[PDB]
């Protein structure tokens, strides 16, 4: 057999996938994942992807801190090769998703700007738990907008999903829009939301 | 975009770019900034990775830049939801869910069995001493 | 046991003392009311076989009560690949002379099957040491049994977690880490014998021998246990056999 190797964490809003090499040859792998002083927990049994979904494990407590190694065993079938991950700890990790501008409304001189609500893999009763369900006060979104007849660019920030703006009367307007953990000094911003002008 | 007594008009994002695909100059006419003008193509130009329908089982899509994320329903795993729960009952996954032994059994189902001094209850996987001082348990607190 | 705790009266009803001459020689584990489980080392100085005694039921040294049960050892089994002052396939397997009662007190461990024991114990984050041992390297020992939770390594990691040492033993297959390299918590020498017992959805399994280490509670080291799981079928055979005339027996291995 030969070790995996270049384990790497690919998580968005807590869909958090184990990726690593090489390719197999004659030999398939298994994974485990742990808390540091919990118990390991196999998952991807005897897989030939070099890939394993680690989302259902992770919900569990996005808060802790998970490690997580991949043997490699011989095709047909001592302890085996593996290698270990890089910790991975969600809630301070997980990359934030793209936001969408669901609305906008022009109510007095104002524009309200709405952003979706982002929807997370950590489910509660049957339903998935949006970002701010899971961030709450750790989580803001920020606004990118301008006037289209003027240069340069304005920005708001807002600790809910909605943005009110004061707007010059009788012109256009765009926008867009990004999630942000500000207490991270890594992976602090989605990528922006899509224009959407007025 | 072009069909000629359809160019007569000043720009317009709606019609150009909303009602019709437009090309990154005709976009850049409109915004004139470089800024402006990236924000916009970046995702403008991405593509929706939810059109090919990747999340299997009855999954939900959800579109990113150059990405897609699968939300499961609750019997399914995996990037696309390609994982059935409902086939992983086999003896490396949390023993099976025996309380005691595991033996896998291809084909059909696996079965759970039991230490000397207990026996399988009824429900396939648990177990219960069948002697006054089984193997392994603490009857100083029980 | 470094950095323990006092096992409370009966919660470690499967522990062992084992005397030779009446003096403690190392702990063991009880696996049913005839069979012992002990480390072959612990023999390695024997001249008296005929003088060795188990007592179940033990807790404080410094006084008898009515929970004590003493048996005399009839046979200890050891592998043949074993070789005296060294760490490979440290096991022994005693024979008592009349089986101990079980109760409250005094109960076996379980010793589980090999594949349950590689594919599900093997995964059990921690697991217990106990025993009289010292309470600190070239220390005393202690009076009343002590115990001790240890997180198990794969050897892959212990290897890389482990401060280098000049001619150290192999681990081998045969052998498993277990416990802290922080200096902080370990078993020690007058342990040996004594189990490595893995508590697993309601029952407790023996998975371990206390066996070797580098010091005790070394920094940079971890203890070393034999990996019971490698002998499920050599036991279960041996348990199944005649007794034999005189007290030691080396029998084969695999
Ligand atoms: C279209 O569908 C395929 C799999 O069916 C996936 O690879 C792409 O990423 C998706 O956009
Ligand atoms: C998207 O989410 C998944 C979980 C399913 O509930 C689908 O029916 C829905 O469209
Ligand atoms: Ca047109
Ligand atoms: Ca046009
Ligand atoms: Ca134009
Ligand atoms: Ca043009
Ligand atoms: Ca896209
Ligand atoms: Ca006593
Ligand atoms: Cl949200
Ligand atoms: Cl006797
Ligand atoms: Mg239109
Ligand atoms: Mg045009
Ligand atoms: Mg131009
Ligand atoms: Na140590």
């Amino acid at each position: 057999t030969v070790a995996a190797y270049n384990l790497t964490w690919k998580s968005t809003n807590f869909k958090t996938i184990l990726e690593w090499e090489p390719k197999p040859v004659n030999q398939v792998y298994t994974v485990q994942i742990s808390t540091k002083s919990g118990d390991w927990k196999s998952k991807c049994f005897y897989t030939t992807d070099t890939e394993c979904d680690l989302t259902d494990e992770i919900v569990k407590d996005v808060k802790q801190t998970y490690l997580a190694r991949v043997f490699s065993y011989p095709a047909g079938n001592g302890e085996p090769l593996y290698e270990n991950s890089p910790e991975f700890t969600p809630y301070l990790e997980t990359n934030l998703g793209q936001p969408t501008i669901q609305s906008f409304e022009q109510v007095g001189t104002k524009v309200n700007v709405t952003v979706e609500d982002e929807r997370t893999l950590v489910r509660r009763n049957n339903t998935f738990l949006s970002l701010r369900d899971v961030f709450g006060k750790d989580l803001i979104y920020t606004l990118y907008y301008w006037k289209s007849s003027s240069s340069g660019k304005k920005t708001a920030k807002t600790n809910t999903n909605e943005f009110l703006i004061d707007v010059d009367k009788g012109e256009n307007y765009c926008f867009s829009v990004q999630a942000v953990i500000p207490s991270r000094t890594v992976n602090r911003k989605s990528t922006d939301s899509p224009v959407e002008c007025m | 975009a072009n069909a000629f007594l359809e160019e007569l008009r000043p720009g317009s994002l709606e019609r150009e770019c909303k009602e019709e695909q437009c090309s990154f100059e005709e976009a850049r006419e409109i915004f004139k900034d470089a800024e402006r003008t990236k924000l916009f193509w970046i995702s403008y130009s991405d593509g929706d990775q939810c059109a090919s329908s990747p999340c299997q089982n009855g999954g939900s899509c959800k579109d990113q830049l150059q990405s897609y994320i699968c939300f499961c329903l609750p019997a399914f795993e995996g990037r696309n939801c390609e994982t059935h729960k409902d086939d992983q009952l086999i003896c490396v996954n949390e023993n099976g869910g025996c309380e005691q032994y595991c033996s896998d059994h291809t084909g059909t189902k696996r079965s759970c069995r039991c230490h000397e001094g207990y026996s399988l209850l009824a429900d396939g996987v648990s177990c219960t001493p069948t002697v006054e001082y089984p193997c392994g348990k603490i009857p100083i607190l029980e | 046991i470094v950095g323990g705790k006092v096992c409370p009266k009966g919660e470690c009803p499967w522990q062992v003392l084992l005397l030779v001459n009446g003096a403690q020689l190392c702990g063991g584990t009880l696996i049913n009311t005839i069979w012992v489980v002990s480390a072959a080392h612990c023999f390695d100085k024997i001249k008296n076989w005929r003088n060795l005694i188990a007592v179940l039921g033990e807790h404080d040294l410094s006084e008898h009560d009515g929970d004590e049960q003493s048996r005399r050892v009839a046979q200890v089994i050891i592998p043949s690949t074993y070789v005296p002052g060294t760490t490979n396939h440290d096991i022994a397997l005693l024979r008592l002379h009349q089986p101990v009662v079980l109760t409250d007190h005094v109960v076996p461990l379980c010793l589980p099957e090999r594949t349950f024991s590689e594919r599900t114990l093997a995964f059990v984050r921690f697991s217990l040491v106990s025993g009289w041992g010292q309470l600190l390297d070239r220390g005393a020992t202690a009076l009343e049994l002590m115990v001790l939770n240890v997180p198990r390594l794969m050897t892959q990691d212990c290897l890389q977690q482990s401060r280098k040492v000049g001619d150290s033993p192999n681990i081998t297959e045969y052998m498993f880490c277990a416990g802290y390299s922080d200096g902080s918590k370990d078993s020690c020498k007058g342990d040996s014998g004594g189990p490595h017992a893995t508590h697993y959805r309601g029952t407790w399994y023996l998975t371990g021998i206390v066996s070797w280490g580098q010091g005790c509670a070394t920094v940079g080291h971890f203890g070393v246990y034999t990996r019971v799981s490698q002998y499920i079928e050599w036991l279960q055979k041996l348990m199944r056999s005649e007794p034999r005339p005189g007290v030691l027996l080396r029998a084969p291995f695999p």
